[PDB]
RNA sequence: AAGGGAGGCGCGGCCCUUCCAAGGCUAAAUACGCCCCGGGACCGAUAGCGGACCAAGUAGCGCGAGCGAACGGUGAAAAGGACGCCCGGCCGCUCAAAAGACCUGAACCCGGCCGGCGCCGGCCCGCCGGCCCCGUCUCGAAACACGGACCGAGGAGCCACGCGCCGCGGCGAGCCCGAGGGCCCCGCGGCGGAGCGAGCGCGAGACGCCCCGGGCCCGCCGCGCCCCUGCGGGCGUGC
C-alpha cells in the first residue's frame, strides 16, 4: 500500500507556539572564529595595565 | 466566547511554602512571612523564599569562604539559610559573627574558639528582623556532579561527559572519529 | 505503598495511559541493547561517543594492590597534627624543634602541591614528591624525606 | 529543675536532676518514620504455592471449533488462566518481597530520644489518652525495690494515682471484630503504664496486670514508648531506673543529643515584643468598591459624578 | 533522548527449573 | 625425560623468589524433601493443595503411556413430628422458632389475587416537546463492519534486581543496622575526598553573593631559551 510522502501543513503553527526563541546574549561575543593573532594581542595588551591586569 | 489566547503566556508555579515537614522550618518561615507583611523590606522577602528552597538549591557554606567573602567588612553579620561546615586545610579562623540553619559539630567548636558568635534565625528574629548591618549569602548551586553530565555528549559544540563506562573509540578521538 | 500510585487512578479508563492508537504490546524495539548501530544510532550517537570498538594495551592480570597509590595535598597537611599541638608549633617556628609528619603512617604515598602552608618550619617525609609540593616547602623553611 | 520521687506509699521523699534527654525536640515526623520502618521488621512472610494452577494438563484447542482460545483439559474445561476456576494467580505472591526496612543508627537514637521528651509532659500523656487527673507528676520516678506479689503492686499503682488506667485498661477487653479473631488474635485491650526499672525485681509483681509493659532501662523499646506510632505514654519509673538514664547515654559512644530548639510557643512571644513592632509601618488605604448602576436614574445619584448640573437628568 | 547508564545486571538462571539459585536469610536470627 | 614444577603473552640465554606431581586417611563451621513440633499483618469453600465432606489420586474416561472431577453448615437437646377426622389430605402436636431435611435464602425466570397501558423535561398524569445500539479499530459507524439471549460469582501493570532524575530525614570532609560477636550495645571493606594520559607516568589557586562569560592553572600533543644530579631539572610560548 501507499501513505503520504509529505506535508508541512501544520508546521508553522507548531514552528509559532512557544514564540520564537532567540540565540544567547553570550553568542554575539563569542571568541570563536575571530583571528588569532588578534585575540594574542588582545590578551598581552590586558595583562600588562594596572587598571585591568589580573596577575597575583 | 472571548479570545484570551493571544499575546497571553501560561501561567507560572513556584514555590509559596517549605514542604519539610520538620516542624522548625514551618515555624521560621511563618515568622519571616508576617514580618515582611508589616514592613515591606526587600530583605525580610528574599530571606523568606530562601527558606522554601529544595536542599539542592540550598548548597552549604564552609568557614574559609565565609572568611574570605567577609573580609575588610567584618564586623557585619552573615546570613546563610544553610548549614556551615568546617574547613580544615585552613589552619586558622578569624573571629566573626555567623547567623546559620545549622552548624557542624566541629565548625561550631572552632568558630567560639576564636571569639566568634554563632545565632539561630530566631535569634535573628528577635534581635534584627529587617536585616540592618546585615548580609545574605549562598554558596555554589551548580557545585553537584549531577549537574556536570547534563545535555548531550557526543554533539560536537557539548563539553559534557558520558554516564556509564564507554571502552571503544567511535566517536571519543574528535571530530573525523566516528 | 500500593494505595499511593499512579496505576491506580487509571481504574476505569480501558487502557491504563498506553494509548488507543498504539496500544502495549510486548517488545516493539527488541529486547536489551539490540539496535545499537542501525535503528538506535540517533540514540547512541547523541550519548554515548565510544561506546564501540578497541582502546589501548590489555593486561590478562591486574595487581590490585600494586597499582594503588594514595596521594595527599600540602594544604592538608596540617589536620593530620592534633589540634592540642597546632597552635604552640605555630607560636615557635623551630628550626631545631620543627614537627615531624609522616604520611605513610596515615596512609599516603606521594605529596602533591595544590594550596599552601602556614609559616612555620615542618619536615614532611613521604615516598615521592610532586616537583611544586616540594618547591613550596622549601618556601617555608621545611625540609622533604624519603622514607622505607 | 529536679524530679519529684514518692515513696511506695504516696508521700514525698527525694529529688532527682532532670536528664538531659528530656530536653531534646519533639518531632512526630521522625517519630512516625521511624515506627513504621521497624514494624515493618517483626513480619513473618506468606506465598501461595509454586505448583499451584499448574500440576494439571490443558492445551489450547484453536480457532474454528466455535469457543475460546485459552488452554483447555482433556474433556474441554477452562484451565490455567487466572479467570478460569482453579487457574493461576496472574502473578502469584513470592516470599523474595522485602519484608524489612533500613534504618540508620542516628535516627534510631534520635526517635527514641524524642519518644522519651514527649513522655515529661502532662498534656500530650493527656492527649495520647491516659488518665493522669490524680497524680503528683508526670514525670513520676517511685521508689519501690522489690515487689513479688501482685497484691502489693497494685497497691503501690493505687497509692500515687494510676489506678483509674489500669481498669481503663481491664474493663475493655473483647472479641474483635473482623477475620483476625479466627487467627490467634481473638481479644482486644488498651494499654496502660509502662514500668521502667533497673535493679529491682518487679517483673513478676506487674506483669499480671492488664495493660501494663516492662522495660529494662538499658534497653528501651520505641514500639513500647509510641503505641500506635502516637508518642506520649505514662511511665512509672523505679528509683534507679530514673538515675541510671545519664549514664545510659553516656555509654553510647560519640553520641551526642541533638540540639534544643524554641517551639510555636516561643516564636509568638517574640513577634509581640517592642523590639519587633517598632519596625511595622501601615499600609496604604485600601481601593473602595462598589457596584454599578445608572447615575441617570435620580438627581442623586447623577450629582456624585456631576455636582454642577449641566447635565441633564434624563 | 534519554541519557541513562547502562545496566551491567546478568539475566537471570535457572527460575522454574534447575538447581534453587535463590538464597534467603529468614534463618539468620536463628 | 632426570633432578623437577610455578611466577595471567610466545621463543632462546642468564639470574632471583618460592614449592616437591605422577600413592593414601581426616572432625568442625555448610546444604536439605518426606515425617514430627511450634509460629504467622497469609486463604476462608468457584478461595486455599487436585483433595476441609466416616470411604481423593477416589468415582469416571483411555488398548496403553496416562487423564481425573463434583459434593462443607437442622437444633442448646433428635426432643426427627402426638390426638382426631376423611380416604395421601386436613387439623394440630415437639420446640424460642419449624429451623421439618433442613442456617441465612439475593438475581435471572415463573404461578395466583389486586392496580395500571422505554429514557429526559414541564405540568398530577396522559398529553405536548426532545431522544438511532453500546463497546471497538478507524479520515469516517445507526450501519448490510466485528463481539454481546438473560442473571449471579470469579476475572487483567503486583513483586525482585539494575540504571537515571526529583522530593523529604539524619549527619557532613566525611559517611555507613556488612558478615559476625555480646526494636538495645559493638562491628571491615566500600563510596566520597583529584584529575588527565594508550602507556612510561606526571599532577591543579587568580579572581567571583548566585547564575553566565572572560582570564589563568593541571594532564595529553607540539615547540624558544638557560642549567645542576642530565633524552633529567627550570623558565616560557601555541591549537
Ligand atoms: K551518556
Ligand atoms: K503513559
Ligand atoms: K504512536
Ligand atoms: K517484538
Ligand atoms: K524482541
Ligand atoms: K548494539
Ligand atoms: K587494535
Ligand atoms: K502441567
Ligand atoms: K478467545
Ligand atoms: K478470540
Ligand atoms: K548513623
Ligand atoms: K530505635
Ligand atoms: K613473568
Ligand atoms: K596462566
Ligand atoms: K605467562
Ligand atoms: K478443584
Ligand atoms: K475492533
Ligand atoms: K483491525
Ligand atoms: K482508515
Ligand atoms: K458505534
Ligand atoms: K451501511
Ligand atoms: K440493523
Ligand atoms: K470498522
Ligand atoms: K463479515
Ligand atoms: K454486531
Ligand atoms: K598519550
Ligand atoms: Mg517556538
Ligand atoms: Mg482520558
Ligand atoms: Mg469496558
Ligand atoms: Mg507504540
Ligand atoms: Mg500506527
Ligand atoms: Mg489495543
Ligand atoms: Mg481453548
Ligand atoms: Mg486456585
Ligand atoms: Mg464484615
Ligand atoms: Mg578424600
Ligand atoms: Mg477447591
Ligand atoms: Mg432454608
Ligand atoms: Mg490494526
Ligand atoms: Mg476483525
Ligand atoms: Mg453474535
Ligand atoms: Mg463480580
Amino acid at each position: 500500500a501507499k501513505l503520504k510522502n509529505h506535508t508541512s501543513k501544520n508546521q508553522n503553527r507548531k514552528d509559532h507556539r512557544n514564540g520564537i526563541k532567540k540565540p544567547k546574549k553570550s553568542a554575539y561575543t563569542s571568541h570563536k572564529g575571530m583571528c588569532p593573532k588578534y585575540l594574542r594581542n588582545l590578551r598581552r595588551s590586558r595583562a600588562n595595565d594596572p587598571r585591568q591586569s589580573l596577575r597575583p | 466566547g472571548i479570545d484570551l489566547k493571544t499575546g497571553i503566556k501560561k501561567r507560572k508555579v513556584e514555590r509559596k511554602e517549605p514542604k519539610s515537614p520538620n516542624p522548625y522550618i514551618r515555624l521560621l518561615h511563618n515568622a519571616f512571612k508576617v514580618v515582611y507583611e508589616n514592613t515591606g523590606e526587600d530583605f525580610t522577602k528574599v530571606l523568606t523564599k530562601r527558606l522554601c528552597l529544595s536542599k539542592t538549591n540550598r548548597p552549604v557554606l564552609s568557614v574559609s569562604r565565609l572568611a574570605h567573602l567577609m573580609h575588610k567588612r567584618e564586623d557585619k553579620i552573615a546570613v546563610v539559610a544553610s548549614t556551615v561546615t568546617n574547613d580544615e586545610r585552613l589552619v586558622t579562623i578569624p573571629r566573626m559573627t555567623i547567623c546559620a540553619l545549622k552548624f557542624s559539630a566541629t565548625a561550631r567548636s572552632r568558630i567560639e574558639k576564636a571569639g566568634g558568635r554563632c545565632m539561630s534565625f530566631d535569634e535573628l528574629l528577635a534581635e534584627k528582623p529587617t536585616g540592618d548591618n546585615c548580609v545574605l549569602l549562598q554558596g555554589r548551586r551548580s557545585c553537584r556532579a549531577v549537574c556536570k553530565k547534563f545535555g548531550s555528549p557526543g554533539r560536537p559544540n557539548s563539553h559534557v561527559k558520558p554516564k556509564g563506562e564507554h571502552k571503544g573509540r567511535r566517536g571519543a578521538r574528535g571530530r573525523h572519529s566516528w | 505503598p500500593t494505595r499511593i500510585r499512579k496505576s491506580r487512578k487509571r481504574r476505569g479508563h480501558r487502557q491504563m495511559g498506553y494509548g488507543r492508537v498504539g496500544g502495549h504490546r510486548k517488545h516493539p524495539s527488541g529486547r536489551g541493547k539490540a539496535g545499537g548501530l542501525q535503528h538506535k544510532r540517533t540514540s547512541f550517537d547523541k550519548y554515548h561517543p565510544g561506546y564501540f570498538g578497541k582502546l589501548g594495551m590489555r593486561n590478562y592480570h591486574v595487581r590490585r594492590n600494586i597499582e594503588y597509590n594514595p596521594t595527599i595535598n600540602i594544604d592538608k597537611i596540617w589536620s593530620l597534627i592534633p589540634e592540642e599541638q597546632r597552635d604552640g608549633f605555630l607560636q615557635r617556628k623551630s628550626t631545631t624543634e620543627a614537627p615531624v609528619v609522616d604520611v605513610t603512617r596515615f596512609g599516603f604515598f606521594k605529596v602533591l602541591g595544590r594550596g599552601s602552608l602556614p609559616q612555620c618550619p615542618i619536615i614532611i617525609k613521604a615516598r615521592y614528591f610532586s616537583s611544586d609540593a616540594e618547591k613550596k616547602l622549601r618556601e617555608v623553611g621545611g625540609v622533604p624525606l624519603l622514607v622505607p | 529543675p529536679t524530679v519529684k520521687v514518692f515513696g511506695p506509699t504516696g508521700t514525698q521523699v527525694a529529688e532527682l536532676p532532670r536528664p538531659k534527654v528530656f530536653n531534646v525536640p519533639l518531632r512526630p515526623d521522625i517519630i512516625n518514620f521511624v515506627h513504621t520502618q521497624l514494624r515493618k521488621c517483626l513480619r513473618t512472610p506468606y506465598a501461595v504455592s509454586r505448583y499451584a494452577g499448574v500440576q494439571c494438563t490443558a492445551h489450547s484447542w484453536g480457532p474454528g471449533r466455535a469457543v475460546a482460545r485459552l488452554p483447555r483439559k482433556h474433556g474441554g474445561i477452562g484451565a490455567y488462566a487466572n479467570f478460569a476456576r482453579g487457574g493461576h494467580m496472574a502473578h502469584p505472591t513470592t516470599v523474595i518481597r522485602r519484608w524489612c526496612r533500613k534504618v540508620n543508627l542516628n535516627q534510631r537514637r534520635y526517635a527514641v530520644a524524642s519518644a522519651l521528651a514527649a513522655s515529661a509532659n502532662a498534656a500530650l500523656v493527656e492527649a495520647r489518652g491516659h488518665r493522669i487527673a490524680d497524680v503528683p507528676s508526670i514525670p513520676l520516678v517511685v521508689d519501690t525495690d522489690n515487689v513479688t506479689k501482685t497484691k502489693d503492686a497494685l497497691a503501690i499503682i493505687k497509692a500515687v494515682g494510676v489506678l483509674r488506667d489500669v481498669e481503663r485498661c481491664k474493663d475493655s477487653r473483647h472479641i474483635r471484630a473482623g477475620r483476625g479473631k479466627m487467627r490467634n488474635r481473638r481479644y482486644i485491650t488498651r494499654k496502660g503504664p509502662l514500668v521502667i526499672y533497673n535493679t529491682e525485681d518487679v517483673a513478676r509483681g506487674f506483669r499480671n496486670l492488664p495493660g501494663v509493659d516492662l522495660c529494662h532501662v538499658s534497653s528501651i523499646r520505641l514500639l513500647e514508648l509510641a503505641p500506635g506510632s502516637h508518642p506520649g505514654r505514662l511511665i512509672l519509673w523505679t528509683k534507679s531506673a530514673f538515675a541510671s538514664l545519664d549514664d545510659v547515654y553516656a555509654a553510647k559512644q560519640n553520641y551526642t543529643l541533638p540540639r534544643s530548639c524554641i517551639t510555636q510557643t516561643d516564636i509568638e512571644r517574640i513577634l509581640q515584643s517592642d523590639a519587633v513592632q517598632k519596625t511595622f509601618v501601615p499600609k496604604r488605604d485600601p481601593l473602595v468598591i462598589e457596584r454599578k448602576v445608572d447615575p441617570f436614574s435620580s438627581k442623586e445619584a447623577l450629582a456624585r459624578l456631576d455636582p454642577s448640573g449641566t447635565v441633564m437628568p434624563k | 533522548g534519554r541519557n541513562v547508564a547502562f545496566s551491567n545486571m546478568r539475566r537471570y538462571k535457572c527460575t522454574n527449573k534447575g538447581p534453587n539459585l535463590i538464597k534467603n536469610w529468614f534463618n539468620q536470627p536463628a
